[PDB]
């Protein structure tokens, strides 16, 4: 999930992971292509957010 | 106020006038040095005293 | 390699049971490189020995070794360090500032960044998992080593 | 530089030139940082002579000078500044300027790259009548290459399970006029 | 010393600190290697401290501790400081045994 | 020599001084214990499960 | 640093055009050697601390 501006975002693993790793225990691996993310806002805060 | 008139009369050329000054490039330094070895002693006879 | 030995498969890979030694047949899982710039397995590539194998992207670093070359130097800041400062405390008896030190080392609890508590006990990594900055330590008789 | 104080500063040495005799002038940068200690350690020179003597000489002058730390790239930014006429806004003028890396090692800033410094970070030294202070120079939007930290965590329902510090490996950007695109790879 | 004030302290572990970033960032120009073939003997390296002056620093780390497709680091030698005076352009110094 | 290679030198210093700037305490904790450092070849990395 | 620094500003050429630097050679052995007795000093000192 990701916070910038007044809209929530939202990316789940179906859709944007390109390989899933094998079910394991002891750990699991999601890499994601690429997530875009809207800009203006979010609002700055004494030029810094 | 002594190694340090020395260090700036020093970096002045010493040479002339077919060819130039001569005058020795790390005198800044060196006086620094000096300064160096006269503050720990200084150091160590407050000390002492 | 910048200058690829084989097309087909730019490095071979492959694993051996105690049990069952082979290779050249095509067998390991074979890598590509593909052009600028990303590798990945490249059919048949048997496998089979492998639940599975992932190639990593993005990824062009690593964390610090204390297995590694520069070692010594490593362990000498991180443990050694605030262990003989802290010991040095101790002799002199700054019982709070000693328990600063030690804690560089080791804290119950006493780990707390960004307003939360962390699992780690020890702020050294090296103890956390064993790590066998020395491999053949019975050659002289050093409790150090 | 990387959260160290570091200072660069000129010093000129007279040399004759060979059948007449003439006072010439050379010029080298020197650069110097300061340990943990609290020494300062060795000066370390560069010749940029050869870069100076392009710049237009006007004979008795001191070059402008710029210092900056980049955040995304490894590099310092080390510029001269033209003869600063005493108006401003003096864009398109050519600057020869220097990359400094990490590791000592100093590769020549190629024109064309000088121009985009130049570009985003003008104004900020000027001419006789006034003395100027250098920002660190940034494009447009400060921004991570990479982000591998956690900065909270929460534990599972039942303790049994949780998220292991995973990192993201790239962030990158694209600036736009009131917009703003920012790609991740979690 | 018998007096410890939190300042003593940080002050000498920000001297220690200094004495570390000198040996932890040093370039090796160049290397030799005492045996025949590179499979055994144990190679010497040679370092460049940051200074105005070069001051190397050599390290040597022996092969045959380099068991499983990894180095031991038992084979890795501290490095030692060098006492000879060396200005040599541009990066002409290579040792040997 | 020959497939294998070996780690001469470390960046760690160049980093760790970013991590100075804040107290020591920040110098002794665990951030600092896993900077990264650069990969030295080609670059290919693998998960072997 | 100091005592480097006055041998490396040493080992530039002191004079110009027409005649050679007249650098002095030795600059750097010189100032290993003041570092050398500084080292000792330094010793005792610590020593009778």
């Amino acid at each position: 999930i990701v916070k910038a501006g007044g809209k929530e975002q939202t990316f789940t693993a179906d859709k944007d992971v390109s390989i899933q790793p094998s079910p394991s225990f002891d750990e699991m691996n999601y890499q994601f292509n690429a997530l875009e993310i809207d800009g203006s806002g979010l609002n700055f805060i004494n030029n810094s957010a | 106020a002594s190694r340090l008139a020395g260090a700036a009369a020093d970096l002045v050329p010493n040479i002339f006038g077919f060819a130039g000054g001569g005058s020795r490039w790390g005198a800044i330094a060196e006086a620094t040095g000096y300064v160096m070895e006269f503050s720990a002693n200084v150091m160590n006879t407050e000390a002492d005293k | 390699d910048d200058v690829p030995l084989n097309q087909d498969y730019h490095a071979k890979v492959y694993m051996t049971f105690k049990k069952s030694p082979s290779d050249g047949t095509w067998w390991g899982p074979h890598f590509v490189r593909d052009d600028k710039g990303i590798v990945t397995i490249n059919p048949k590539s048997i496998l089979t020995h492998f639940e599975s194998v992932n190639v990593l992207n993005n990824i062009s670093s690593e964390p610090m070794d204390f297995s590694g070359a520069n070692s010594l130097y490593f362990w000498e800041l991180f443990y050694y360090t605030p262990m003989l400062v802290a010991q040095r405390l101790l002799h002199e008896q700054n019982f709070d500032e000693a328990n600063r030190w030690l804690k560089y080392v080791w804290s119950p609890s006493g780990y707390i960044v960004h307003g939360q508590i962390q699992n780690y006990q020890w702020n050294v990594r090296p103890l956390l998992e064993d790590t066998s900055w020395n491999s053949d330590p019975l050659d002289s008789v050093d409790p150090d080593a | 530089y990387k959260s160290r104080l570091y200072l660069l500063w000129l010093e000129q040495k007279e040399i004759t030139k060979q059948y007449q005799t003439e006072t010439d002038y050379r010029y080298e940068l020197k650069l110097a940082h300061i340990r943990y200690d609290g020494t300062w350690n060795t000066p370390i020179t560069f010749d940029v002579n050869k870069k100076i003597s392009e710049l237009k000489l006007e004979k008795n002058r001191a070059p402008g000078l710029y210092c900056a730390g980049y955040q995304g790239e490894d590099t310092l930014l080390v510029m001269f500044y033209n003869q600063q006429d005493t108006l401003d806004s003096y864009k398109n003028a050519s600057m020869q300027g220097l990359y400094i890396f990490a590791d000592m090692a100093s590769k020549d800033m190629t024109p064309e790259q000088s121009n985009v410094y130049r570009d985003n970070s003008y104004q900020q030294f000027d001419t006789n009548n006034v003395r100027r202070v250098n920002n660190r120079y940034a494009e447009d939007y400060e921004i991570p290459s990479s982000v591998s930290s956690r900065k909270d965590y929460g534990w599972g329902d039942y303790y049994l399970s949780m998220v292991y510090n995973g990192d993201i490996p790239t962030i990158n950007y694209k600036a736009a006029s009131s917009d703003l695109k920012i790609y991740i790879s979690p | 010393q018998s007096q410890l004030n939190a300042d003593t302290v940080e002050d000498a572990f920000m001297s220690y600190l200094t004495s570390f970033e000198q040996v932890a960032n040093l370039k090796v120009i160049s290397a030799y290697h005492d045996n025949i073939n590179n499979d055994q003997g144990l190679t010497y390296f040679i370092g460049l401290s940051e200074t105005d002056a070069g001051e190397y620093y050599w390290r040597s780390v022996d092969h045959s501790k380099f068991n499983d497709g990894k180095f031991a680091a038992n084979a890795w030698s501290e490095w030692h400081k060098i006492d000879c005076p060396i200005n040599p352009y541009k990066s002409t110094i290579r040792p040997v045994i | 020599w020959q497939s294998y290679r070996t780690r001469l030198n470390t960046l760690f210093a160049r980093q760790l001084v970013a991590r100075a700037t804040t107290g020591i305490d920040t110098i002794l904790s665990m951030e600092t214990q896993n900077i990264q450092e650069p990969q030295l070849g080609k670059g290919f990395y693998a998960t072997f499960v």
